[PDB]
């Protein structure tokens, strides 16, 4: 770029901007890394739910197959009264991330049951029970899915504003203040201490010019 | 913990609110009574450390197997520094902390 | 004791008679055009400001006690202030926690009830310390870390 | 230091016509030619159209092609320098690639080889030739493959299915003019037909 | 403003042998010695390890040491500002706690305290050895980072306490005291493992 003052002044401004705005970066990019540690954290723990409704789901499984043999399947599917399985989905914000939240049958909204099998009783409340323990891993996998990729886009880009552009513009800064100083000032002085050599110059010849006389 | 500052007040020398906090604590053994004993361990004021082994030492009195825990954990270190430390009442405080851990170790 | 008013050109100190006179003193009190923007009347930047000797104003027989315990607590509580509203500028504000409400608050009031003082308005240092002590003491007694023991129970309880 | 501020350059640059300036960082990677593409440049190409036009109608247009092909790469670079390698469109992968071609293949010479010491003009057509019908015969497949997927995302599998014929296009520089003019000629022109039938055939099989 | 470019600055750090560089932040930080300890430097070392040596042997050979854990300390530094200190090994745990143990305890001074107003190099000699020799025993043990610590808590607290002492009992005392620790520390290191 052209060096002059106002160029100068310009980068420095630039320059400046650009710092606030890494540290803002920076700020955002921690939250959200805290943000997803405890999603991860959540998710970690919600794991062994997927351990423990199983288990119960199996128990009550045996328990209504010792009751009435092979269930009936096929056309109803049997095994459960509970769990007329349908999704609903709604949208939190979580340090500006579109955070989505998830509902469903037996874990939320659009719900319904009718009759059931002999232990239907009984599966609902483990098979159809574990459907709440899935629907809490599912919405905290998304968040994390989420929040991880927030996180890589946010971290890109202040990796690349502390790298690129501000080592872009402190040596364009550096320039602008070389020629400048470097030049122009160092001109000045000599521009004007060859000026001053005229006139003494003038002066000496016209004093031996008098005294010639 | 939030604070971070341990100091003496009415009921952090009364056995019954340590009661109900025991079961408050219990998120992955204890995880804020094990933040404590860390705190316990390192504190930013040494007068602190003499109130935190206050409230160590009733938790273990009222949770055998807290005490048991106690002794394996860092406040156990600290309480042991403690022991071999100037300040009378810090002292004191340290040797109820020994004593809570020892009674439940051997029956 | 000089207190010499200095126009520094372009709105920077790299100006040769700022930088000049930086050495020579042992001290700044800038003039924020921001500050004037926000229409409050002594745009004194505060927190950019300093004195490299205010320890000695700072004493017990001469001002108050409390001075530099004050002076501490609402430098830093400012910083934090400045730093929550930049965050909440970029976290939706939904996030903070209530330690940055309050820090919040207490930016703005330290902005429109301390720095804004009248063209008129003369301030006793005492009086200016119980305005200090005032916005000070929304904080709970135990947050205030900056400020020594002895002192948080003599003034704290207002 | 290196600035073309220097009152020495500024006059000569105000008066001379054609400029072959040079960069630093191009000497750095041991390019050799050194010559900064982007920022020189010849006012004497308007001139040269009648020997262009006696001499080759193709040359006039692929050169064009190739200028815009380096201004497109430095704008692509600029870009990826911080957005990053991926989320690029597969026509700007086809640039890119064939622009890697023509930096390290048709600008770069050795200058102290029996091959890069000198070199012949029609060759250099011939090359030149050779790079822009890769680009377009590629862009080409991206703009019909049976499918988005199958036209322009196949970058990756022509990397793979075409990779004797890219290979042939980077190293058919390192033959020297010396092994006869029509020798050179005639490799030239196979390369090329060799190249447009196995393409050719590649975007006209499954799709 | 800081900025070591000005020709002053320059010419004098071109020609200065020793340069010892304060840190306005840690002065921020309430540092006493404020010396930065990741910028100075001592160009005389290598003329000066003749008395170094001949004061003790292992003396010069405890700066090395010393100086690998000050360049670990930036490393573990950011080792846990990306992962945290869960990543860190039991190793790596025992050298980010001997470092900000030196950095807290002998590395900082206390100046206005009588007991740390003036420091021996004797003092400095055995402490430097009593901090080096525990944290090399602790080392090659690697027992888990977390049993560690707790074993070593009371060292820990005693290590602040070695410092704590008063040159007023002199040198000898200072240093058999300095010693005792170190030698209990070291048998609390060996037999344990």
């Amino acid at each position: 770029v052209v060096p002059t003052v106002t160029m100068l002044g310009v980068m420095k401004s630039r320059l400046v901007g650009a710092t606030r705005g890494h540290a803002l970066l920076k700020k955002k990019s921690d939250a959200l890394t805290v943000q997803f540690r405890q999603i991860l954290k959540n998710i970690v723990t919600t794991k062994e739910s997927m351990g423990e409704v199983m288990k119960d789901s199996s128990f009550a499984l045996i328990e209504a197959k010792y009751v009435a043999g092979e269930n009936i399947k096929h056309i109803v599917l049997e095994n459960v009264q509970n769990a007329s399985i349908k999704v609903r989905s709604r949208q939190e914000n979580i340090a500006g991330v579109k955070i989505p939240k998830f509902e469903y049958f037996t874990d939320g909204e659009t719900k319904n049951d009718l009759t059931g099998l002999a232990r239907g009783g009984q599966q609902v409340q483990q098979c159809r029970a574990a459907y709440v323990k899935a629907i809490e891993l599912l919405v905290e996998l998304a968040s994390l899915q989420t929040s991880f990729l927030t996180l890589d886009e946010a971290i890109k880009t202040t990796n690349r504003r502390v790298n690129a552009l501000e080592n872009v513009v402190k040596p364009r800064l550096e320039n602008t203040i070389t020629y400048i100083k470097g030049e122009l000032d160092e001109l000045e002085r000599e521009d004007f201490f060859r000026l001053k050599k005229i006139q003494g110059y003038k002066k000496r010849e016209i004093e031996r010019q008098l005294a010639s006389s | 913990v939030l604070l971070g500052h341990l100091d003496w007040s009415p009921m952090h020398k009364d056995p019954l609110f340590w009661r109900d906090n025991i079961t408050n604590f219990e998120e992955n053994d204890f995880q804020i009574l094990r933040v404590l004993l860390t705190i316990l361990d390192t504190s930013s004021d040494p007068r602190a450390l003499a109130v935190a082994c206050f409230d160590l030492s009733q938790f273990i009195q009222y949770h055998p197997a807290g005490r048991v825990i106690v002794t394996d954990l860092k406040a156990k270190e600290r309480v042991m520094k403690l022991m071999n430390h100037e300040n009378t009442e810090v002292t004191k405080s340290a040797l109820l902390c020994i004593q809570r851990l020892f009674l439940g170790a051997k029956y | 004791t000089q207190i010499p008013i200095l126009t520094m050109p372009n709105d920077d100190i790299t100006h040769p008679t700022p930088d000049l006179t930086g050495y020579i003193t042992e001290g700044q009190i800038y003039i924020d055009r921001q500050l004037q923007n926000r229409q409050i009347y002594p745009p004194i930047n505060v927190l950019p400001s300093l004195s490299r000797l205010m320890k000695s104003a700072i004493g017990e027989g001469m001002t108050r006690r409390d001075h530099s315990d004050v002076s501490n607590q609402l430098y830093a509580n400012y910083a934090i202030g400045k730093d929550v509203q930049a965050m909440k500028a970029v976290v939706g504000e939904e996030a903070l926690s209530s330690e940055d409400l309050l820090y919040l608050e207490f930016l703005d009031k330290f902005e429109r009830k301390f720095v804004a003082q009248g063209a008129y308005d003369s301030r006793n240092i005492f009086q200016s310390l119980d305005l200090a002590w005032t916005l000070l003491r929304i904080f709970p007694r135990e947050l205030l870390h900056r400020i020594p023991g002895k002192t948080l129970d003599q003034y704290y309880s207002r | 230091g290196g600035d073309f501020s220097d009152p020495v350059t500024s006059a000569t640059l105000s008066i001379v016509q054609v400029f072959w300036g040079l960069d630093k960082k191009l000497a750095q990677r041991k390019h050799f030619p050194s010559v900064n593409w982007l920022i020189s440049y010849s006012k004497y190409s308007t001139a040269l159209e009648s020997f262009y036009e006696q001499f080759d109608p193709d040359f006039i247009n692929i050169r064009t092609k190739a200028r815009e092909v380096l201004q497109r790469e430095d704008d692509l670079n600029e870009i990826v320098q911080l957005v990053g390698k991926d989320a690029l469109a597969e026509g700007d992968k086809i640039t890119l690639e064939t622009a890697k071609l023509l930096r390290e293949d048709y600008l770069a010479q050795n200058a102290f080889t029996p091959y890069d010491k000198f070199c012949p003009f029609y060759k250099s057509v011939w090359m030149m030739r050779n790079i822009i019908h890769f680009y377009n015969l590629a862009n080409q497949a991206v703009e019909k493959g049976a499918g988005m997927d199958g036209q322009k995302i196949t970058y990756t599998l022509i990397k793979h299915r075409l990779g004797d014929l890219f290979y042939r296009l980077v190293s058919q520089k390192f033959e020297d003019p010396a092994e006869g003019e029509p020798a050179l000629v005639a490799k030239f022109k196979k390369l090329h037909e060799d190249l447009t039938a196995g393409f050719r055939a590649l975007e006209d099989e499954t799709r």
